[PDB]
RNA sequence: UAGCUAGUAGGUGGGGUAACGGCUCACCUAGGCGACGAUCCCUAGCUGGUCUGAGAGGAUGACCAGCCACACUGGAACUGA
RNA sequence: CCCGCAGAAGAAGCACCGGCUAACUCCGUGCCAGCAGCCGCGGUAAUACGGAGGGUGCAAGCGUUAAUCGGAAUUACUGGGCGUAAAGCGCACGCAGGCGGUUUGUUAAGUCAGAUGUGAAAUCCCCGGGCUCAACCUGGGAACUGCAUCUGAUACUGGCAA
């Protein structure tokens, strides 16, 4: 606290971690899938929800989270993950992005429609 | 050696030269000793484009500058002026 | 005339050489305090005269060595 | 030990008010007549007084008004442990000039008011608002 | 970059006339004024700081016609100019060529004003201008040019702008059609109902 | 003259042998357009009735504050139990800096220009109490030229 | 990461360089650096600036301009101001 | 850059609407399908999921993810704390270090004042000038908190002396 206390050893700050680290500061990584599955929630919520397991190129292999009412994934599929957590979900990190690569977007969606990877339908 | 020249410091299509005292080497738009005047070619009418500070010009010149094609004739056009 | 600089013997163990700390008195850049600092410099004195606790003054000059670059010019405080 | 006889002479002004004592004694300095001059003409107090002749003993006279002190507050700056300099504008203020701050220049210890007429920059002594 | 919405839909949300038209027909005989558009229009929640402080900051775009990132720099520049940051604002807004056109009523509306303006048929010193947001020093003269001085909606809109309380601060003709930006206008001569302190502390944060 | 805003609303509750039995508190801020400024505290089961008290609380215990033209005489701090507090005078052009209860009881007493800080808690019960006490005791420039005898000149 | 250093630290003389100098060599002395962080490991082009903030600061070094380093990798000289 | 002609023609999307936070209703599922920045929503009347109507916010852009600082006084020099919330060494002695009562003289290192030499240009700012406006470009300043040097002040701190 005291002034002689901050000469010989100053403040030191806490140096923060990140919550997505196979990122590695880029936007988007691409990878390709290994396992698709399902897996129930923590309480209290009770799902099936709906997550793969990805291979990706800078060698880290994680679960990711596929959003939306149904997709067309299957084992060796190439897609490209973004982050942000599904908090009810231990251990998912990333979500993928639906319309990039290998992933269809969701059918029969009309709002908030740019998130899912889906044309402007003409109407 | 130490020479007298212009250099284009404007936006596209629109000239603007800074003549600068600089060793004759560098690049144009790079290193210089003195800034010792300005151009400008698209200047309006009823104000000022051309403006020379002749009394460093004389000085480098006794001290052994050269002077630039396009510099001896705007020389030449400001001792028309006065 | 000369930018010259007092300064305390150390060490003079070595010949015709003697080195010298230079304590300066300067504020921290963020919290305002004065702080003693100090700045040991490899002097050549011709004929040793120095020994320790003498303070001295010194000058700048021609590099003489690989370390010393600094020559004394006068002599205050030999004593206790 | 005492290491900071000035903070005492504000500290037992800066006591004596909040206990409405009618004067305050103090040894007595050099040091402390040129602070008590200021605070005596800027009106902080009412009177200042030095008796004793192998070790002299200060007394100021403390003021209040309609019930209350006259210092309102009265705080160390340049504290034996952190001095406090500055430039003939980089002067402070003081409840933006509704309270002085008492500098040592080398013309003798003023005011700040008195100090940036001069010219001349100075050691902060404290801030009597 | 031009809000192509129907006009007294704006009008309807904040709660008066922003004057979005040209009022041959009166207001209350056009649109339900004190109602909110919509289905839940007739409700009116209580509205919080965030609220009030948009609102207001909507209100005073929404009668010029200015968009967010041309009106966020209105306010950048109002601060940076010596004095009072919220006046120098509606100075700056008062300042714009489609608002000289329509103080010297040679269009019917903001818009109309606008678009004297967009298609060559304002002079500002004798020289064709075509922007809506040309600043305007004092002294500058500003005119209907000769290429459009015989249209039939020119002096139609003079009718109407009798009709409305004539700025103070300008000067204008009938039969000319030239115009001179005399001064920059007094706070006090503008309208009072509008809050600018408001929009100051919005982007103040 | 008497302008008036609440500031917050809250439901508090007592558990007794039967259960939980709820009830309001609410508190507000008075003040005319210059220096007099109050605030009240009132908690009934039902809102209405809540917000009456308060605003009857408020009505009185008003405290006078030597204003500026529209704004503060000198940087000035205010505690309150959780909340210290900064305002700090400003020219006609700023506006009411400020936020929270603080933007509020800033707003009736008649000032216009502030910056302002709010540290601590931000209780909003507390910071308006020390608010109160930040603008209580701001001296104006005669008042201290009466403390120590003096023209207002001579202190400028 | 608490000890590091033998051309190492200084002295005298010969050579050497455009020039001062352990720059090199012979000889003497036994020093030199380090807790105000030597040595060691990890990372890194530096500044004018840029971004953020009321400020103090914190983060940063892409374009433009200044300086340094390299030219497939590791070495070396030649010619020449 | 300008003059004309024909023609409203060839030219609008994206997110959001439980609270935070500007913006609300019917129908579909039924702890499923899904949402989600935090708190939370969904188990048969969901202003929270999916579609609709309506609305709000920005607009040739709007979202999302990544990274930075701010909010964060949450490493606090400015500007925090340690009886019980995290935090006084079990108690002491004491070297370096930090700090040091009172008078006089002298000194001028810190301190302070003024001047001089440097602090590239660009950028930032101020007042102008030119591209129809703007962005952009340029003229003059101001600035560059610094560093050295010379002369002056001596209140306070340091040095020497009584
Ligand atoms: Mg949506
Ligand atoms: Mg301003
Ligand atoms: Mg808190
Ligand atoms: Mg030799
Ligand atoms: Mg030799
Ligand atoms: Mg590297
Ligand atoms: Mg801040
Ligand atoms: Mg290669
Ligand atoms: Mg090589
Ligand atoms: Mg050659
Ligand atoms: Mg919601
Ligand atoms: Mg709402
Ligand atoms: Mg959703
Ligand atoms: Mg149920
Ligand atoms: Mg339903
Ligand atoms: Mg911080
Ligand atoms: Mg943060
Ligand atoms: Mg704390
Ligand atoms: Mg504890
Ligand atoms: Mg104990
Ligand atoms: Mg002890
Ligand atoms: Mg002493
Ligand atoms: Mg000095
Ligand atoms: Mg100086
Ligand atoms: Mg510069
Ligand atoms: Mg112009
Ligand atoms: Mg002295
Ligand atoms: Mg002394």
């Amino acid at each position: 606290a005291t002034v002689n206390q901050l000469v010989r050893k100053p403040r030191a700050r806490k140096v923060a971690k990140s919550n997505v680290p196979a990122l590695e500061a880029c936007p988007q990584k691409r990878g390709v899938c290994t396992r698709v599955y399902t897996t129930t929630p923590k309480k209290p919520n009770s799902a099936l929800r709906k997550v793969c397991r990805v291979r990706l190129t800078n060698g880290f292999e994680v679960t990711s989270y596929i959003g939306g009412e149904g997709h067309n994934l299957q084992e060796h599929s190439v897609i490209l993950i973004r982050g942000g957590r599904v908090k009810d979900l231990p251990g998912v990190r990333y979500h993928t992005v639906r319309g990039a690569l290998d992933c269809s977007g969701v059918k029969d969606r009309k709002q908030a429609r740019s998130k899912y990877g889906v044309k402007r339908p003409k109407a | 050696m130490v020479t007298i020249r212009l250099a284009r410091h404007g936006a596209k299509k629109r000239p603007f030269y800074q003549v600068v005292v600089a060793d004759s080497r560098n690049a144009r738009n790079g290193r210089f000793i003195e800034r010792v005047g300005f151009f400008n070619p698209i200047a309006s009418e009823k104000e000022e484009g051309t403006r020379l500070d002749l009394d460093r010009i004389a000085h480098w010149v006794g001290q052994g500058a050269t002077i630039s094609d396009r510099v001896a004739a705007l020389i030449k056009e400001v001792n028309k002026a006065a | 005339k000369i930018r010259t600089l007092q300064g305390r013997v150390v060490s003079d163990k070595m010949e015709k050489s003697i080195v010298v700390a230079i304590e300066r008195f300067v504020k921290h850049p963020i919290y305002g305090k004065f702080i003693k600092r100090t700045t040991k410099l490899h002097v050549h004195d011709e004929n040793n005269e120095c020994g320790i606790g003498d303070v001295v003054e010194i000058r700048e000059c021609r590099p003489l060595s690989k370390t010393k670059s600094w020559t004394l010019v006068r002599v205050v405080e030999k004593a206790v | 030990s005492m290491q900071d006889p000035i903070a005492d002479m504000l500290t037992r002004i800066r006591n004596g008010q909040a206990a409405n004592k009618a004067a305050v004694t103090m040894p007595s300095s050099k040091l402390k007549v040129a602070i008590a001059n200021v605070l005596k003409e800027e009106g902080f107090i009412e009177d200042f007084k030095v008796e004793g002749d192998t070790k002299p003993e200060l007394e100021l006279t403390l003021k209040y008004f309609q019930g209350k002190a006259v210092v309102e507050s009265i705080q160390r700056v340049s504290r034996p442990g952190l001095r406090i300099y500055k430039r003939k504008d980089e002067l402070p203020k003081v409840m933006a000039g509704l309270g002085i701050a008492v500098v040592s220049t080398s013309k003798g210890v003023m005011t700040d008011r008195a100090a940036r007429q001069a010219g001349l920059g100075g050691e902060i002594i404290c801030y009597v608002a | 970059a031009r809000y192509l919405g129907p006009k007294l839909k704006l009008s309807r949300r904040e709660g008066t006339d922003l004057f979005l038209k040209s009022g041959v027909r009166a207001i209350d005989t056009k649109c339900k004024i004190e109602q909110a558009p919509g289905q839940h229009g007739a409700r009116k929640p209580r509205l919080s700081d965030y609220g009030v402080q948009l609102r207001e900051k909507q209100k005073v775009r929404r009668i010029y016609g200015v968009l967010e990132r041309q009106f966020r720099n209105y306010y950048k520049e109002a601060a940076r100019l010596k004095g009072n940051t919220g006046e120098n604002l509606l100075a700056l807004l008062e300042g714009r060529l489609d608002n000289v056109v329509y103080r010297m009523g040679f269009g019917a509306t903001r818009a109309e004003a606008r678009q004297l303006v967009s298609h060559k048929a304002i002079m500002v010193n004798g020289r064709v201008v075509n922007i809506a947001s040309y600043q305007v020093s004092p002294n500058d003269v500003v005119s209907i040019r000769e290429k459009a001085k015989k249209q039939s909606r020119v002096k139609a809109a003079l009718e109407l702008a009798e009709q409305r309380e004539k700025p103070t601060w300008l000067e204008v003709d009938a039969g000319k059609m030239e115009g001179t930006f005399k001064r920059k206008p007094e706070r006090s001569d503008l309208s009072a109902d509008i809050n600018e302190h408001l929009i100051v502390e919005l982007y103040s944060k | 003259e008497l302008q008036e805003k609440l500031i917050a609303v809250n439901r508090v509750s007592k558990t007794v042998k039967g259960g939980r039995i709820f009830s309001f508190t609410a508190l507000t801020v008075v003040g005319d357009g210059n220096g007099r400024v109050g605030f009240g505290y009132g908690k009934a089961r039902e809102v209405p009735a809540a917000i009456q008290k308060a605003m009857e609380k408020a009505r009185r215990n008003m405290i006078n504050v030597a204003l500026n033209n529209g704004t503060l005489q000198h940087p000035v701090k205010g505690v309150h139990t959780g909340s210290r507090v900064f305002m700090q005078p400003a020219s006609e052009g700023t506006g009411i800096i400020a936020g929270g209860a603080m933007r509020a009881v800033l707003e009736v007493a008649g000032v216009h220009n502030v910056l302002a800080k709010a540290y601590g808690s931000t209780n909003p019960i507390n910071v308006v109490r020390a608010t109160i006490d930040g603008l209580e005791n701001m001296n104006s420039p005669e008042m201290v030229a009466a403390k120590r005898g003096k023209s207002v000149e001579e202190i400028l």
